[PDB]
């Protein structure tokens, strides 16, 4: 269409292999980072424990509850409690889950992330749903218990970002390569006899024309065309972890214009 | 017929309940199955007796004396009633 | 990571890499005197005391197991009789702090009140830390 | 000591895969190397996470109150 | 409705006050724990 183009190679529900072309490395990279670090998500961030008699300690469990992925489709329309005007929190800024387990079965009772029970009003919007991709539909084994082992918790998911804690990240791994045939000389392979024989060739060598000796060293050569692959934990649909990334980074660049503006006043 | 003192016992030894005990027996006892015993439990804390190395007794050995010494060599034997 | 120090992934530390638990167990008993003079486990006041909050202290002179303790909060209230109330409490290690994890009250051969408190803490890998 | 939710390294969810993996071993009588690939655990950062976990929680449970 | 102490083995909510021995309703097992606090506790989910 206009500026830096794309050409999605494979693509599923969890990954989106694709070729970002005619872009600046700077940009390709910034996007990469943004996708990892600053895209907003919802995750448990406060666990009021009423009862626990498992073998795990309170904070051990509380920890896990945080990494358990949660729905964040409409996260863009939930507020950071730090901005919401309630004293502490509300449905306008948080999602409250519940967990209650008791070992009735005489055989190891399993607490799953499917046992989380939203309580706060979702005000109708995709949010706070224990993302499950499990075959049995239980997703993330929170913990196990014996006979009369009980576990009564309360959670308060809030909006957040990787920078604050990893639990808020939605990306989780991101493939990134460029110039598969070291044409830019951005590397200098180590070796014993032959660089070529010893250093595996990349799947991406195909989608780019091989070197061919004769030719001199093209130094003028800059570097666009990046073979990336954004995987997703789930909280957000892979395509989104890309668009939202593209957007977040943009707003950031924006806030600088905006800032220079109010700074115009004087 | 008569009682004369208490002899601290070594865990996992014959005279210790844990010796014959097994898997389940232990868990139900709270002692860890993986424990290896070999220690005592005086006044609460687990005490380990460290092996004391020394020279075997009742043995003959000869050693040369120093340049300055009216004695040339010597044959030693440390005799101890086993 | 120069001169024998290392760079550690934070995101990893978050997702729990290298976290650990740490338990510490304070302990105490009630002295007995041949001429029947005993100490007590209770939550004193006025009537030689400490300086840390005695509040978290119940009436048995103990802290309930879910309580978050810190500073020098008293974990065990106790008093010694001599002529009325001279303290004998037990504040948490001035530097440490955590969550009371398990208290327990038993007797000891000569039938005295025996108790052991156990604060638990989770220690996350920080900069000065060794590996 | 319970399966870690997500791998330390990349953060890819892995809390679910425990039970599935233990089956692909016992029942579907496979080899770790494959059982792991089956569960979608690509790179070693995710592999090493499951392959190495020592589910101590089990011996823990086996205690009592 | 409530409790206070417990028996290590025969986990049985027990309790009592001063000079009430330090045994249990059945299990001599003179140990006894002190079951959780009612004041719920909260945690940082990180
Ligand atoms: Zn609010
Ligand atoms: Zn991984
Ligand atoms: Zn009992």
């Amino acid at each position: 269409e206009e500026g830096p183009q794309v050409k999605i190679r494979e693509a599923s529900k969890d990954n989106v292999d694709f070729i970002l072309s005619n872009v600046d490395l700077a940009m390709a990279n910034s996007l990469r980072r943004v996708m990892i670090a600053e895209i907003p998500t919802l995750a448990i961030d406060s666990v009021e424990v009423e009862t626990n008699t498992t073998v795990l300690a309170d904070e051990f469990i509380a920890h896990r509850l945080g990494l358990i992925p949660l729905q964040s489709m409409d996260i863009e329309q939930l507020e950071y409690s730090r901005d919401c005007f309630c004293e502490d929190h509300c449905d306008k800024c948080s999602v409250v889950l519940t967990l209650q387990a008791f070992g009735e079965s005489e055989s190891t009772t399993n607490v799953y992330s499917k046992d989380l029970v939203i309580v706060s009003n979702l005000m109708g919007r995709n949010i706070g749903h224990p993302i499950i991709q499990d075959k049995e539909g239980n997703g993330v084994l929170i913990c196990k218990l014996r006979k009369g082992q009980e576990l009564k918790l309360t959670c308060v998911a809030k909006k957040g970002i990787a920078k604050e804690h990893a639990k808020w990240g939605p990306a989780a791994a991101i493939e990134f390569e460029y110039d598969p045939w070291n044409k830019l000389k951005h590397t200098d392979y180590w070796y014993e006899q032959d660089s070529a024989k010893e250093w595996p060739q990349s799947k991406n060598c195909e989608y780019e024309d091989p070197p061919n000796e004769g030719d001199p060293f093209d130094y003028k050569a800059q570097a666009d065309t990046f073979y990336m692959n954004v995987e997703s934990v789930g909280s957000i649909p892979v395509d989104q972890v890309v668009v939202r990334g593209i957007d977040t980074l943009q707003k950031k660049v924006a806030s600088i214009l905006l800032a220079l503006t109010q700074m115009d006043q004087d | 017929k008569v009682f004369i003192g208490r002899l601290p016992i070594m865990l996992r030894s014959k005279n210790c309940y844990l010796s014959e005990a097994t898997e389940s027996d232990l868990y139900k006892l709270k002692e860890c199955p993986f424990d290896m015993g070999g220690y005592f439990i005086i006044n609460g804390s687990e005490k380990v007796l460290i092996a004391q190395e020394r020279s075997a007794g009742n043995i003959v050995q000869v050693f040369k004396k120093a340049a300055p010494s009216p004695i040339s060599h010597v044959a030693e034997i440390r005799s101890a009633l086993e | 990571n120069q001169e024998d120090s290392m760079i550690m992934n934070q995101s990893s530390i978050d997702r729990g890499l290298f976290r650990s638990l740490f338990f510490r167990s304070y302990m105490d008993q009630e002295k007995k005197y041949g001429m029947s003079i005993t100490e007590t486990f209770e939550k004193p006041q006025r009537t030689r005391m400490k300086h840390g909050t005695y509040d978290k202290l119940d009436d048995d002179g103990l802290i309930a197991p879910g309580v978050r303790v810190s500073g020098e909060d008293v974990i065990i209230g106790k008093t010694t009789p001599i002529s009325s109330k001279r303290d004998a409490s037990t504040p948490l290690r001035s530097t440490e702090n955590g969550i009371v994890d398990q208290v327990l009250v038993t007797t000891n051969q000569d039938g005295l009140k025996f108790v052991k408190v156990r604060v638990r803490t989770t220690k996350i890998p920080q900069i000065g830390d060794k590996f | 000591m319970i399966v870690p939710v997500r791998c330390f390294s990349c953060g890819k969810v892995v809390g679910d895969k425990w039970e599935s993996y233990l089956n692909l071993l016992q029942e579907d009588e496979l080899d770790e190397g494959t059982a792991l690939s089956r569960l979608g655990l690509k790179r070693y950062c995710c592999r090493r996470m499951i392959l190495t976990h020592v589910d101590l929680i089990e011996k823990f449970l086996r205690y009592n109150p | 409705a409530t409790l206070k102490y417990i028996c290590a083995e025969c986990s049985s909510k027990l309790s009592l006050s001063r000079t009430d021995a330090v045994r249990c309703k059945d299990c001599g097992h003179r140990i006894l724990l002190k079951a959780r606090t009612k004041r719920l506790v909260q945690f940082e989910a990180r």
